[PDB]
């Protein structure tokens, strides 16, 4: 229904300087994506907390609210209410700036996830490449948290956070190059409007590549070494007490949600009940919008579910067993996939 | 704020506050670039003074202390503290109370191996088996709470002349149900682990001792038996109700964490093979049939004789243990517990001593870390079934 | 590195508090009587504690700087505080915090 | 029911079914049965309706 | 409910002895204790499973005999009453001294009646008892709930 | 030399994926099995016929034998007597146990001849202060709790009190009994054929 | 010498608040810090094994919001679990004090509120953790039923609700501190590495 048009025209009817009107529509989706991001964090926390109890014949929170619905609310409000402590020789500027640096770009990368056509913020012609770029800023914040702490116990485990995050960006890049072949570019709308009746069937290998490189962004118990609670307590996090630890926590879960939404838009699509949709008009547009949003969230939820379900199925790996995936299983296979897709697009340019 | 790197080996502290279960233990470890040269293990954080408390406390007064050495299994040591003065006085023990002793003590062995298994896997990644053992090890808690009062530890079920209290009515067939429910699940663990590559690649060949190098250092338990040594005090010492059952003492030879794991996991099946074979042979069977057959005719019959009673003459708190020293021992999960008892003439002993297996087994922590890594330490430390409570003497 | 004796309401160190750090110097022996406010202190009894500490370090100490010795000093201070708290100079705080009677419950001295 | 009087339990919905025990104390309708048996003497409060004053 | 004023304080000042039927989670009752402290009342919970005759520990002076462990042969302490000592150690602007009991189920009818009758005598003193129960925090006078 | 390396590589990959999917299916199977959780405050668990919780005490049956102190590992219970002079009787003037020190070995219960001193199923002891655990003679009898008679509890039996073959104690008939016959029933059965 | 160990009779009493918009927000504040207590995995003895069984699936404590946390700084609670010898006590005060200020304590067991069985004839046990830190809830019993720990947490949760927001002045430390020069001849640390690299392990003497 082009809500931008009516918002600007109704607001341009009582004046308000039409350029200013186009300026004043900016913050609405820019904060709506923050709303759904925070909600996705709350949902991811509650989901992990209840499914990690289902796996174990356990029952998660039910005394917080009805079903633990208000558990991360309690967590966040507490961590606001907690004291913050700045240890003895730690720096004052870098300590309270590390978590901001590792948290910000994950939010900033929500300017590309569609949720529906013309239902996103500012489709960039670069798109996913900007995500691959902004994701490489996190190790700076992690090394900042390591250096800005007298805790050798922390820095010894903050360098290995800039060893895996600096290792699973190359195949993460190659698996999306393999999609940039097909889709005439890099914009998400172009990656997905190429699906009108999915890339997973034609990228059976790059799926594993992207999906192993996304889980291994210092997130999950298959690796999550920099928070290896048993190996060395909380790594770089153990001196962060109040809302700063909440920033780290938030950042992990919101990055997981972003990975799920991004696998959805890349390989499956944030539309397309798998029949060739649009074969069957504002009252119909508001229906297909809801349908596309719903199916997007279905696939994102399935990937969040599988991701949390590996956390309780897959014991961790030291650091050498880890880095012998990168450069020895993900990078050669990503190169092979790239060359394969290139050769097939050269021979069979149809279907790509 | 920073730390001023230098070309020297780094010293780090794995302090009392472990994020784990393996007691409270220091390991001042020095490394050469994510290696390990050696480490000074500063144990001592749990010395509360047993061996001098045991000199103003008679037997029945001291027996609840005894179950705090091995916090996991508080009957491999109640049994020893029973057997120590029991041999000097030469008090005959019946077959019923001794079969009960065998059953409960071997059930505690099962519990001990489960509590080894849990944190062994938590320190080596996932936490789910920690939740699958307290889903299963919690049933023998209910068994004990039925027979004795409290659960793992503090039962104080054993006594000098035998056993304190005859069993409950519905204990035996329910223990059979547990015995039958267990074997399908030690296999489900081996479905979830023992071939998962991310697990077995973590502890392929870390740690190793030769046969005769594991005998200087005296690694009395499965560590000594996980290096090619058929030796268990249940068989070589002819512990009380043995040679009456079938036997298959497990042995591995690699000496590494697999050689310990396979031994423990086969032992926790051989134990059930003993238990199922004991319940079918009691002097009296279940207490239901026993008491019924007694009251039916046996106010004098042979179903009220000494060998069918759960204890001989019940003693006073003035038993007055006789003179003469000796060393008793028992093969528990961690290995050989031992007590060097002396006695002079009175209720209070003279130099109560504990010889725990964990102490000698934990001597060789650093040799096993003779240049391995920083992150494969817990895999080795989790191999011994270290219980720092058993290092308070 | 530090060598401290941390009981309840007596914390002794071996450095000099500059602003909140400690900076072990090997000769300053700070003290931190009752940080958690289990007791309500006056100006006199607290000076008596101070003087006890001064005439307990200097008057009887000429041996090594182990934690054993500082722990012994802390024990003597924590018994001196019993004495002050029984005789009735100082008393418990009564505030709506924990109110756990670590030293003793109130008697009447019959 | 009154003190000092041995009783037994008539309640299939109770783990203490068909145990004989001596009454110890009675306050406010609920009576403390004492099960002299085994080794450790156990003490439990039952309602007067769950019981049966056996001889 | 999700928000409640100060009618609990009026009910308590009126009746003298209430009985809370809070849930077995202990998360939604301390706020009313706060509402009492927000007026001037001062609290002391002392966990009834541990109180004796309740005429010797509240009104009169009683003898506590601590734990000897072979050492330090039997000795008394004679702690003073719980209700004529804290009631005199009040601040100046003190409205009264409420009394909280966490586990009231373990006590009996007789001492419920005694605590109720003790509100009228010894004026600046009120009582509350957390007899666990209902899934919504409701209360009732303690003269009621008995006879 | 080189092809065999790639085949072994792919074989290791496939075996790893298979052994991961195995645990995947296992954990996805555990999330239909009913929770064995015991939702305690509303779904409390019933103690056994020998659990050792709080100690009981009668004032009328004691005769001041001092066995309780002479048998406790730490000589805990505070018996206080005065020996009135009618002929010989020790008059019991006070009796307490500090349950912040007591170990619940119940040897006290074991050697009391008068059946005065018993164990109760109270495991819900806790205070904001440890000088309240020192229970007096009139605060040790005190008529225990009896979990089942609680309007807001769904009691559960434990593994020794469930019918034969049964393992959990959650969704049970309202007539279940332990395992087998009592000896009285067996005797009256053998007597009647 | 008339009432020993006395109470102090305070003045300027507390100046509490009374408006509704603040006390409802106080209820939310307390509810939030209440229903998400994050313990510290602090184990020393079988009380920790009962705490581990409390983690388990026969009865968890994940509900009413408890996450076993590994570091003190993120934590909110030390369920003191085991005996406190005289060689680990500073390793407990340095865990308690090295933690954010709105923090609570539970003392499970009898070996850590009076020393329990080791309250007599022992020479290395601390006879009560209440003389190391401010215990907030006591529960007795060597190994207690771990569902009794949840009774203690119920009893602790109905004490977090008993707090007020304009009353955080009773939450800091006053630091009544001094200095004293001395002469006690410092000795070298004999506690280092050097367990196998020491010359005496690679050296049968003459
Ligand atoms: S053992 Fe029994 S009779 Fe003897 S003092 Fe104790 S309670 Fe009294
Ligand atoms: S349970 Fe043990 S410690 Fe407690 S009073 Fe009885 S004998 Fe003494
Ligand atoms: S109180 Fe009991 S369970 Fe706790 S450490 Fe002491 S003996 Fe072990």
């Amino acid at each position: 229904i082009d809500l931008q048009g009516q918002f600007i025209s109704a607001l341009q009817s009582l004046g308000l300087s039409h350029d200013l009107a186009k300026l004043l529509w900016l913050p609405l989706p820019m904060l709506m994506m923050l709303i759904v991001a925070t909600v996705g964090v709350l949902v991811a926390v509650w989901l992990e907390r209840k499914i990690s109890a289902a796996v174990q014949q356990r029952i998660g929170p039910e005394y917080i609210g009805p079903l633990g619905i208000l558990a991360p609310l309690a967590d966040g409000l507490k961590l606001i209410f907690k004291e913050d402590v700045l240890p003895a020789n730690s720096d004052r500027w870098l300590f309270t700036l590390g978590p901001a640096v590792v948290v910000i770009p994950v939010f900033l990368s929500y300017i590309i996830v569609p949720f529906g056509q013309n239902l996103l913020i500012s489709n960039l012609a670069m798109g996913v490449f900007l995500w691959i770029a902004l994701s490489s800023i996190a190790p700076i914040g992690l090394l900042m948290a390591g250096y800005a702490s007298n805790n050798k116990y922390s820095l010894l485990g903050g360098l290995r956070a800039a060893a895996q995050s600096i290792s699973y960006e190359i195949p993460l890049a190659l698996a999306v190059l393999a999609v940039a072949m097909m889709s005439n570019g890099l914009g998400t709308v172009e990656i997905v409007e190429q699906q009108s009746q999915w890339n997973v069937w034609r990228q059976p290998i790059g799926f594993l590549v992207f999906w192993i490189a996304a889980l291994a962004e210092c997130e999950r118990l298959p690796f999550d070494l920099p928070e290896a609670e048993e190996e060395l307590v909380a790594g770089y996090q153990t001196e962060y007490a109040g809302m700063k630890f909440a920033l780290f926590y938030l950042g992990a879960y919101v990055n997981l949600v972003l990975s799920a939404l991004l696998v959805s838009v890349l390989y499956f699509g944030g539309w397309s009940f798998p029949i060739p949709l649009e074969t069957i008009n504002p009252f119909l547009q508001i229906a297909f919008a809801v349908l596309g949003i719903t199916m997007t969230l279905i696939k994102a939820y399935f990937f969040v579910f599988l991701a949390i379900l590996l956390r309780w199925t897959v014991p961790r790996v030291r650091i050498d067993q880890l880095l012998d995936l990168g450069w020895k299983f993900l990078l050669p296979v990503g190169l092979v996939n790239l060359l394969l897709t290139a050769g097939l697009k050269l021979a069979f340019p149809v279907a790509f | 704020p920073k730390i001023e790197t230098r070309t020297e080996p780094m010293v780090i502290n794995m302090g009392p506050h472990h994020p784990s279960m393996h007691g409270v233990l220091r390991l001042m470890v020095t490394l050469d670039g994510e290696d390990v040269i050696d480490c000074e293990p500063v144990i001592g954080y749990l010395h509360r003074g047993m061996e001098k408390i045991a000199e103003n406390r008679t037997n029945i007064m001291f027996i609840p202390y005894v179950s705090r050495w091995d916090y996991a299994a508080g009957m491999f040591n109640e049994a020893v503290t029973v057997n120590a003065p029991e041999k000097l006085a030469g008090i005959p023990v019946p077959k019923r109370a001794s079969y009960i002793r065998v059953i409960m003590l071997e059930l505690n062995r099962i519990a001990n191996h489960l509590l080894w298994l849990g944190p062994f896997l938590a320190d080596v990644g996932a936490q789910t088996p920690f939740f699958y053992i307290f889903r299963e090890r919690e049933y023998i808690y209910d068994l004990f709470e039925a027979a004795t009062g409290m659960r793992f530890i503090n039962n104080n079920y054993f006594r000098i002349g035998g056993v304190a209290a005859d069993l409950t009515y519905g204990w035996v067939t329910k223990c059979r149900d547990f015995c039958d429910y267990f074997l399908p699940k030690v296999d489900e663990y081996e479905r979830l682990i023992t071939n998962n590559p991310i697990f077995v690649r973590r502890l392929q060949g870390v740690g190793k001792i030769s046969r005769e190098e594991a005998i200087n250092w005296g690694l009395s338990g499965p560590m000594l038996r996980a290096s090619g040594v058929k030796w268990d005090l249940r068989k070589v010492d002819h512990y009380e109700c043995y040679d009456d059952f079938d036997w298959d003492v497990p042995v591995a030879t690699e000496g590494d964490c697999l050689a310990r794991y396979i031994v423990r996991i086969q032992e926790m099946r051989e134990s059930v093979k003993i238990i199922r074979q004991a319940l079918d042979g009691l002097p009296g069977g279940p207490y239901e049939n026993l008491e019924a057959k007694r009251m039916l005719e046996g106010a004098k019959s042979e179903w009220n004789g000494f060998d069918y009673q759960y204890i001989g003459k019940k003693l006073s708190p003035t038993f007055k243990i006789p003179k003469g020293e000796h060393y008793v021992r028992v093969e528990s999960g961690k290995g050989e517990l031992g007590i060097y008892l002396i006695g002079d003439d009175n209720v209070f002993p003279w130099r109560w001593k504990i010889r725990p297996p964990d102490f000698n087994n934990l001597q060789v922590l650093p040799q096993l870390l003779k240049g391995m890594k920083v992150a494969d330490i817990v895999a080795i430390l989790g191999s011994i079934d270290v219980i720092m409570g058993s290092v308070d003497r | 590195m530090l060598l401290k004796s941390t009981t309840r309401h007596v914390h002794i160190y071996a450095g000099h508090v500059v602003d909140g750090e400690v900076h072990p110097d090997t000769e300053t022996l700070t003290l931190n009587v009752d940080p958690d406010n289990e007791l309500e202190w006056n100006e006199a009894a607290l000076a008596k504690v101070e003087a006890k500490f001064r005439e307990l370090v200097a008057n009887a100490a000429g041996e090594d700087l182990t934690e054993y010795n500082l722990r012994r000093i802390g024990s003597d201070l924590e018994h001196f505080i019993r004495s002050l708290l029984m005789q009735g100079e100082i008393g418990y705080n009564l505030n709506s915090r924990v109110r756990n009677y670590s030293l003793g419950i109130p008697r009447v001295n019959h | 029911i009154l003190p000092g009087m041995t009783v037994k339990v008539t309640n299939p919905n109770d783990t203490y079914y068909q145990f004989q025990g001596i009454v110890q104390r009675i306050t406010d309708g609920k009576v403390a049965v004492l099960f002299e048996g085994g080794n450790w003497d156990k003490l439990v409060t039952f309602q007067a309706s769950e019981l049966e004053p056996v001889v | 409910g999700l928000l409640a004023g100060y009618q609990f304080v009026k009910d308590l000042e009126s009746a003298g002895a209430l009985a809370l039927f809070v849930p077995p989670e202990g998360g939604f009752e301390g706020r009313y204790q706060r509402r009492l402290r927000s007026k001037g009342y001062t609290t002391l919970p002392m966990s009834a499973p541990g109180l004796g005759d309740l005429a010797a520990y509240l009104t009169q002076e009683h003898g506590i005999r601590p734990a000897h462990t072979g050492k330090e042969d039997i000795r008394v302490y004679f702690q003073p009453p719980l209700v004529t000592y804290h009631l005199e150690n009040l601040p100046p602007n003190a409205k009264g001294l409420v009394l909280w009991l966490i586990d009231g189920k373990r006590l009996s009818k007789q001492e419920f009646a005694y605590l109720a009758q003790l509100t009228q005598t010894l004026p600046k003193f009120k009582v509350v008892v957390e007899v666990g129960g209902d899934r919504v925090v409701r209360w009732e006078p303690l003269a009621d709930w008995v006879a | 030399k080189f092809l065999n390396q790639i085949t072994n590589y792919a074989k290791e990959a496939v075996q790893s994926a298979k052994y991961i999917g195995q645990g995947l299916s296992v954990t996805f199977d555990h999330m239909r099995r009913r929770p064995i959780t015991v939702q305690y405050p509303y779904e409390k668990l019933i103690p056994s016929e020998r659990f050792r919780g709080r100690i009981h005490f009668e004032f009328d049956k004691c005769i001041a034998c001092e066995v309780c102190v002479r048998v406790c590992p730490i000589n805990l219970p505070v018996v206080d007597w005065v020996f009135n002079k009618e002929l010989k009787k020790k008059e019991l003037k006070h009796y307490s146990i500090d349950f912040g020190v007591c170990i619940f070995c119940a040897n006290c219960v074991e050697y009391c001849p008068t059946n005065c001193l018993s164990v109760t199923e109270e495991y819900e002891l806790a205070t904001y202060d440890r000088h309240e655990l020192n229970y007096d003679s009139v605060a040790m009898g005190r008529i225990p709790y009896k979990v089942t008679q609680d309007p807001m509890v769904t009691p559960i039996r434990e593994f020794a009190y469930l019918p034969a073959g049964v393992m959990s104690g959650h969704d049970l008939p309202a007539g279940a009994q332990r395992a087998g016959e009592r000896p009285e029933a067996i005797a009256n059965t053998a007597k009647s054929s | 010498p008339a009432i020993l160990n006395p109470i102090a009779r305070p003045e300027v009493p507390q100046e509490l608040a009374e408006n509704i918009i603040l006390t409802s927000l106080n209820d939310v504040y307390d509810w939030a810090r209440l229903s998400s207590l994050w313990p510290l995995m602090y184990g020393t003895a079988c009380c920790f094994i009962e705490f581990a069984a409390m983690i388990g699936s026969r009865f968890d404590f994940d509900r009413f919001g408890l996450v076993p946390r590994n570091s003190p700084r993120q934590a909110d609670l030390i369920i003191t679990s085991g005996t406190i010898t005289m060689k680990m006590a500073p390793a407990l005060v340095r865990l308690y004090e090295q933690m954010p200020s709105p923090k609570y304590v539970i003392a499970m067991g009898a070996c850590t509120i009076t020393g329990g069985m080791f309250s007599s004839d022992s020479y290395s046990a601390v006879r009560g953790v209440d003389k190391l830190i401010p215990v907030d809830v006591y529960l007795p019993g060597c190994p207690p039923r771990p569902e009794a720990i949840m009774d203690a947490i119920v009893k602790l949760r109905k004490k977090i609700a008993n707090e007020h927001i304009n009353e955080r002045g009773n939450l800091a430390q006053t630091h009544r501190l001094f200095t004293a020069k001395h002469k006690m001849k410092p000795v070298p640390p004999i506690l280092t590495g050097q367990y196998l690299n020491a010359p005496s392990r690679q050296a049968p003497p003459p």
